[PDB]
């Protein structure tokens, strides 16, 4: 069982697009104070998945990338690669050389 | 902030914690069934008090949750499961007692060998020792011998520990705020808070009388029926008028009446439907066999088993070195993982075994998304019956025509369909009179109707008037006959199977219905019926989340367990029965007249 990878299954309010919350504080579900004890009604924020080979393609480690594209005002510099047609000499050709 | 809110949030973190524990104390227990070993039973044991311990503290916890403030049903089902106390409301010496009781009840079940006086130096245990003679002997002293012999040990060896049993579970019932131990069993098929399907406890008597008054003349004219061959195979022990005999039901406590097929046959100059020998010639291999159980699975529109059923389970006995339950069980160990364990042999009941066992898979597969707690069936009886209508949907001739496991030239006339009729009678027929009486016997002993000086007095005076069966000798108190049987001496409900039998034929009627099926209901096949795996799976998705009646209502379209299918599946055999019973006489007299 694999116990390093963990997930916020409480919280007061929903989060925001691209926030981080890593707070390890006592959930409060009820009027009264946890006082930093997991007893009665106040329950701990981040519980762990008991990652093991044998779970269901449901249940199974997904490792996820996502990639958040934006275009701001200033010079964009993360481009694609442009390729490069062969070089043709001694023809009336169409040229285009770094634009 | 609100009672409601923080019964969510405890049901949140208590579905994954439990997921987690059960998955684990369910995987040391695969790991001791596929391999038994020592630090194997001690890994059960350490999840298994674990478990146990978790469910104690959040059993605890859940009780200062108020009941009546809580107005969704779903989790108003969790936290009424959840706040059972079971045996901790009762006192910890007393729970000592009976855990220690129900734990030595156990071992004498299990280690019970008994042989016969004179003759010491080897004996036999029940299975498969006892269990063979009982099905295949036709000597009358020798079967009276074992019966006897066993029901003497057994009964007064577990005799005190019963009479110790009744009382204190009585005393957890009624602190349970229940009337009696039997109310506690019928508890489950209670239903509370939903308009019209509300379900009580003390209908469930009253069903199981309606519907058995019903059974009763078809099974007076299969006993009568048994009656007659039993006389013929015996010529001077069984009376014309009387009843049938104890120890000669073909098993050892007469739970099933499969064993007799061959002395009560028909028509044995016919053949049987046997496609053992065409596996042997065509080399199917178990993996063949749950692949066909599969493509039956994927032909109704059910989903396709996962990778991991084929790369987890254990279909093949592992060998000699490795030692492993035999019994076939499924698994749902949780988290999406389903295993099978059978040491599958090439064989029809292996075959019909492994349909019964991916119907239990599918079941358990359909609630998946269901929360933890809810990720049961809705009674105890659906279970068992969504196994039990794939073991009756494989065991067509349509169905071993199509898979090509019976000749295409077979001829199905009407002999063979009675005979086949009258087998599934002995096993499926035969077992409701005994699981009643049983039932009853034992609501009765747990209600107090029953003193304990007359518990054997009443219960042959019981199997004479239901049952039909009379005892060889009379028997005392000394004797404990009853918990002789796997299910009561080891605390197990027994209505299940009746409850089982009805909802199967309920189903298979109605799926049958939804396929469009224009013959006989015992020669329907559900394959090839997308609408027929819709309506099945309908029911099959809600798990524990909805009442019994209103997932009975979304099958059969009824909101009470009925028993016309029963009768509507037998109808070719019982017309053959009143036919072949003209010159016998239909029922039995209580009476000594064939032995006491
Ligand atoms: C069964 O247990 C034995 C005990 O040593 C072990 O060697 C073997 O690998 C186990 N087999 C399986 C299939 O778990
Ligand atoms: C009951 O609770 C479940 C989640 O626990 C929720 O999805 C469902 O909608 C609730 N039912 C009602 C009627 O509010
Ligand atoms: C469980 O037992 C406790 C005390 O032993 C009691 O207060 C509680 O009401 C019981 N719960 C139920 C459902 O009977
Ligand atoms: C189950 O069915 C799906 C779709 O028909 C298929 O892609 C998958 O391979 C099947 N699973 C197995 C184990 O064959
Ligand atoms: C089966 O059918 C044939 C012809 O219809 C008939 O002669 C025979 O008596 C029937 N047998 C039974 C048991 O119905
Ligand atoms: C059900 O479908 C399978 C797959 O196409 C087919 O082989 C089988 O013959 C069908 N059943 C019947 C009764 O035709």
């Amino acid at each position: 069982g694999n116990y390093n990878y963990l997930y916020r299954l409480f919280r007061k309010s929903n989060l925001k697009p691209f926030e981080r919350d890593i707070s390890t504080e006592i959930y409060q579900a009820g009027s009264t104070p946890c006082n930093g004890v997991k007893g009665f009604n106040c329950y701990f924020p981040l519980q762990s998945y008991g990652f093991q080979p044998t779970y269901g393609v449901g249940y199974q480690p997904y490792r996820v990338v996502v990639l958040s594209f934006e275009l701001l005002h200033a010079p964009a510099t993360v481009c694609g690669p442009k390729k490069s047609t062969n070089l043709v000499k001694n023809k009336c050709v169409n040229f285009n050389f770094n634009g | 902030s609100t009672i409601e809110e923080q019964a969510k949030t405890f049901l949140d973190k208590f579905n994954h914690e439990a997921e987690d524990l059960f998955y684990q104390s369910s995987l040391a227990s695969w790991n001791y069934n596929t391999n038994i070993t020592e630090e194997n039973v001690q890994n059960m044991n350490n999840a298994g008090d674990k478990w146990s311990a978790f469910l104690k503290e959040q059993s605890t916890l859940a009780q200062m949750y108020p009941l009546q403030e809580i107005q969704n049903l779903t989790v108003k089902l969790q936290l009424q499961a959840l706040q059972q106390n079971g045996s901790s409301v009762l006192s910890e010496d007393k729970s000592k007692r009976l855990n220690t009781i129900l734990n030595t009840m156990s071992t004498i079940y299990s280690t019970g060998k008994v042989c016969n006086p004179d003759n010491p130096q080897e004996c036999l245990l029940l299975e498969p020792g006892l269990n063979e003679i009982m099905a295949n002997s036709l000597d009358y002293n020798e079967r009276l011998w074992a019966w006897e012999s066993w029901r003497s040990e057994v009964g007064k060896q577990l005799r005190p520990l019963y009479e110790e049993y009744v009382v204190l579970k009585n005393e957890m019932a009624r602190a349970n705020h229940y009337e009696d131990y039997g109310d506690y069993w019928r508890g489950d098929y209670e239903v509370n808070g939903v308009d019209g399907y509300d379900y009580s406890r003390g209908q469930l008597i009253e069903d199981v009388e309606h519907t058995f008054e019903e059974i009763k003349p078809l099974y007076e004219h299969l006993h009568a029926y048994v009656r007659a061959k039993l006389m013929n195979a015996y010529p001077s022990y069984i009376s014309p008028i009387g009843c049938l005999p104890a120890h000669l039901l073909g098993d050892m406590w007469g739970r099933f009446w499969t064993n007799l097929y061959s002395l009560t046959v028909p028509f044995g100059q016919k053949p049987n439907i046997d496609v053992t020998d065409a596996m042997v010639d065509q080399a199917w291999d178990a993996q063949r066999i749950f692949k066909e159980a599969e493509k039956f699975f994927v032909s109704v529109g059910l989903p396709n088993m996962t990778q991991g059923f084929w790369e987890n389970s254990m279909l093949t006995d592992p060998g000699n070195v490795q030692k492993a339950v035999c019994h076939p069980t499924a698994w749902d160990l949780g988290k999406g993982d389903f295993r099978i364990l059978m040491c599958t042999k090439v064989t029809m009941d292996d075959f019909l075994t492994a349909h019964h066992e991916m119907g239990h898979i599918q079941y358990d597969m359909a609630y998946a998304a269901q929360p933890f707690l809810l990720r049961n069936g809705a009674n105890e009886g659906f279970h068992e019956a969504v196994g039990e209508i794939m073991s009756l949907s494989a065991a067509t001739p349509k169905h071993l025509k199509s898979i090509g496991l019976l000749s295409p030239d077979f001829q199905e006339d009407n002999e063979t369909e009675i005979n086949f009729l009258l087998k599934q009678a002995l096993t499926i027929v035969g077992t409701l009179p005994f699981t009643y009486m049983l039932e009853k016997w034992r609501w009765m002993v747990f209600k107090g109707e029953i003193p304990k000086d007359q518990w054997m007095k009443k219960w042959w005076e019981m199997k004479r008037e239901i049952v039909g069966v009379v005892e060889p000798v009379p028997h005392d108190e000394t004797y404990c006959d009853p918990a002789s049987l796997f299910h009561v001496s080891n605390d197990y409900s027994f209505i299940r199977y009746y409850t089982r039998t009805l909802y199967q034929f309920q189903f298979q009627e109605a799926l049958c219905q939804a396929a469009k099926h224009e013959g006989p209901l015992h020669k329907c096949d559900i394959s090839n019926s997308t609408e027929a795996g819709q309506k099945l799976f309908n029911m099959l998705r809600l798990g524990k989340s909805e009442p019994w009646t209103l997932a009975l209502e979304n099958v059969v379209g009824a909101k009470n367990m009925n028993v016309r299918p029963l009768l509507n599946y037998f109808e070719p055999l019982f017309t053959w029965l009143k036919d072949q019973n003209k010159n016998s006489f239909v029922g039995w007299s209580t009476d000594w007249s064939p032995y006491a």
